[PDB]
């Protein structure tokens, strides 16, 4: 499937994943598309924030669905 | 203040939840 990660600049990067794909691996595809390391990058969906150990399905996201990408400076 | 790197723009940053914006602007300002 595919999902549309809107970046914070007003961009939308579509990426191809599974509902069972984890947020960590989604952010790693953002690193492929945008260049941002996952530990430094955050993910929102529908005015809520996601965690690396969760999945699109955990947030009930499906195909052709939109996400939000922020920069969060650091993590470790 | 509604951006820091070129990766940020007020429109999406307003669609954004306030508490995550709070993290962002405060940290952006701090590392700034």
């Amino acid at each position: 499937m595919q999902i549309f990660v809107k970046t914070l600049t007003g961009k939308t990067i579509t990426l191809e994943v599974e509902p069972s794909d984890t947020i960590e691996n989604v952010k790693a595809k953002i690193q492929d598309k945008e260049g941002i390391p996952p530990d430094q990058q955050r993910l929102i969906f529908a005015g809520k924030q996601l965690e690396d150990g969760r999945t699109l399905s955990d947030y009930n996201i499906q195909k052709e669905s939109t996400l939000h990408l922020v920069l969060r400076l650091r993590g470790g | 203040g509604h951006m820091f790197p070129s990766d940020i723009d007020p429109q999406v940053f307003y669609e954004l939840p306030e508490a995550v914006q709070k993290e962002l602007l405060a940290e952006w300002k701090r590392t700034g």
